């Protein structure tokens, strides 16, 4: 059950989408209220680095 | 998607009004200064291709690209027989053959020229349109992934859909080339008009 409850835990954290990479945003075809699942791209995130 | 037979046809009504104007302009020939019918001529041959310019649709009928060649019919007509009088004026009877002559290899080398720029320019517009088109088909856009659903609704590929589409932008471009042009070869046509008249008038 421990294990269970884990799995839902990271369920819940997952709610919120964190940025993997520093960089500046491009398009954005999210708007609030939008069904995502996760097949549907939001945003793009360009790093000016490399 | 035309064929060769009807795609000929739609260049019939250009001969509708020469055919009939040769002779009345033949005939009245010697009360006219012939200078003023090669400007009209140029004139009329750049209001038929600015039609050209703003009215060629993807979806245009058969008339579309004949009520222009019907226009072109006077700009036509009232072109050869003047300036080739114009052309052999006061040369002696004997000469005659040598001027034909020079005047024919001119003409040929510069539709030889036009052809080869024309068709360079055509190809390479649409090359450009083409690049400046495929531009908004990316993912983060309606109304484009609704058109990819609606391929694979009748059940193309992604990849067939994808050159499905890219034909389509092919087509357009090559009608934006196309169009850019015939809207050049009218511009070019206006600053052409006033060079017929440095020749003097000892026409006979």
């Amino acid at each position: 059950a421990a294990t269970e409850v884990r799995n839902a835990w990271l369920a819940l954290e997952r709610t919120r989408i964190i940025s993997p990479m520093t960089g500046y945003v491009s398009r954005r075809a999210v708007q609030p209220g939008a069904q995502i699942s996760p097949t549907t791209p939001l945003m793009a995130v360009v790093p000016a680095t490399n | 998607g035309y064929t060769a037979t009807w795609a000929g046809l739609a260049s019939a009504p250009v001969g509708i009004i020469p055919v009939i104007l040769s002779p009345i302009i033949g005939r009245f020939a010697h009360k006219l200064d012939m200078r003023r019918l090669v400007t009209f001529s140029f004139i009329m041959y750049a209001v038929c291709f600015y039609w050209r310019a703003y009215t060629f649709e993807p979806g245009m009928d058969f008339g579309a690209s004949a009520w222009p060649q019907f226009i072109q019919g006077f700009a036509v007509a009232c072109f050869f027989m003047p300036l080739t009088t114009i052309t052999l004026s006061g040369l002696p009877p004997e000469r005659l053959a040598a001027a034909s002559s020079l005047s024919n290899f001119t003409r040929t080398l510069a539709g030889s020229i036009g052809t080869s720029i024309t068709t360079t320019m055509w190809t390479n517009r649409e090359s450009m349109h083409h690049a400046q088109l495929t531009e908004s088909v990316n993912p983060f856009n309606p109304n484009a992934q609704a058109m990819y659903s609606q391929l694979e609704g009748l059940g193309m590929t992604q990849q067939q859909a994808s050159g499905w589409i890219a034909q389509q932008i092919t087509n357009q471009g090559l009608i934006i080339s196309a169009n850019e042009i015939f809207w050049m070869s009218a511009g070019i046509f206006l600053v052409l008009l006033g060079l017929v008249w440095f020749a003097k008038p000892p026409f006979g």
